[PDB]
């Protein structure tokens, strides 16, 4: 489940344990699932409201993603959240590919040439 | 080709005493040429050894000088072209390679002398495919070479 992206059963799981409550290590999970979710969530998406965010996974109306939306972006507007994404101006360019690029014929220019 | 030469007197041959009274094993280093010898060698006349003097300055003034170019290296001869002549060469190995599995069935026979002496009146794919692949990956290798080391050098 965790290695796919289905998540609602990993809290109908978390309700149905074997030995015991087994709390000791659902708590680590909270640590291993909240970070993933919120980075999927991250990508150049459009605003989405505290409605959908807040009554998803188990709780209704807390405090908790106050806290989580300070420690991470979604910047705060007019019940407005944005999830930016442009990964455009960096590509785009050969000049750093330059140097790699040199590297690599002459490896060729090298192996075709002198006798090893 | 120059062996420079000098006369030898009548005298010495009427006296019949040859000539040159040699002291050392440097004159005959040259085997005399035939068609040299024919002619009045060691007979009218007898060779002298020949050789040069060659220092630095003339050498690096004339070795690092002859076949140089100034700026031709970061030039990246018609770019239009470039394909075109990778088209036309390329478009040989289609035919000439076609041509080489019919050269590699009927090879390995008896006699290979008769083989070898079969290749002298048709090409051989054997070698004009080779010839046209070295220069196909020079041609390309330094043309694309020049490209990258062009982009960084200007701007």
């Amino acid at each position: 489940y965790l290695m796919e992206g289905s998540y609602n059963k990993v809290f109908l799981a978390k309700g149905n344990i074997p030995a015991e409550s087994y709390t000791f290590f659902i708590d680590i999970l909270l640590d291993t699932i909240r970070d993933e979710i919120a980075g999927c969530i991250e990508k150049a998406y459009e605003k989405i409201l505290f409605t959908e965010a807040t009554r998803i996974l188990f709780f209704n109306t807390p405090k908790k993603m106050t806290d989580y939306a300070k420690k991470r972006g979604w910047v705060l507007g007019p019940n407005n959240y944005y999830s930016f994404a442009s990964q455009q101006q960096k590509p785009e360019d050969t000049t750093i590919p330059s140097t790699e690029l040199a590297k690599q014929v002459i490896e060729y220019a090298r192996q075709l040439e002198m006798i090893v | 080709v120059i062996d420079a030469f000098r006369l030898i007197n009548a005298n010495m041959m009427v006296l019949g005493h040859e000539p040159r009274q040699t002291t050392s094993n440097l004159g005959h280093l040259n085997k005399p040429s035939i068609q040299a010898l024919i002619h009045g060698l060691n007979r009218h006349y007898y060779s002298i050894t020949i050789n040069y003097r060659k220092n630095e300055l003339e050498q690096k003034m004339l070795l690092n000088l002859h076949k140089k170019s100034w700026m031709e290296g970061l030039t990246l001869q018609d770019y239009s072209e470039h394909c075109k002549h990778n088209e036309s060469v390329v478009k040989e190995m289609l035919e000439l390679a076609k041509n080489y599995n019919k050269a590699v069935e009927e090879e390995d026979k008896m006699t290979p002398e008769q083989l070898a002496i079969k290749n002298v009146g048709k090409q051989d794919p054997k070698r004009h495919l080779e010839e046209h692949v070295d220069v196909l990956m020079t041609s390309n290798i330094v043309q694309c070479l020049a490209a990258m080391l062009d982009t960084v050098v200007f701007k």
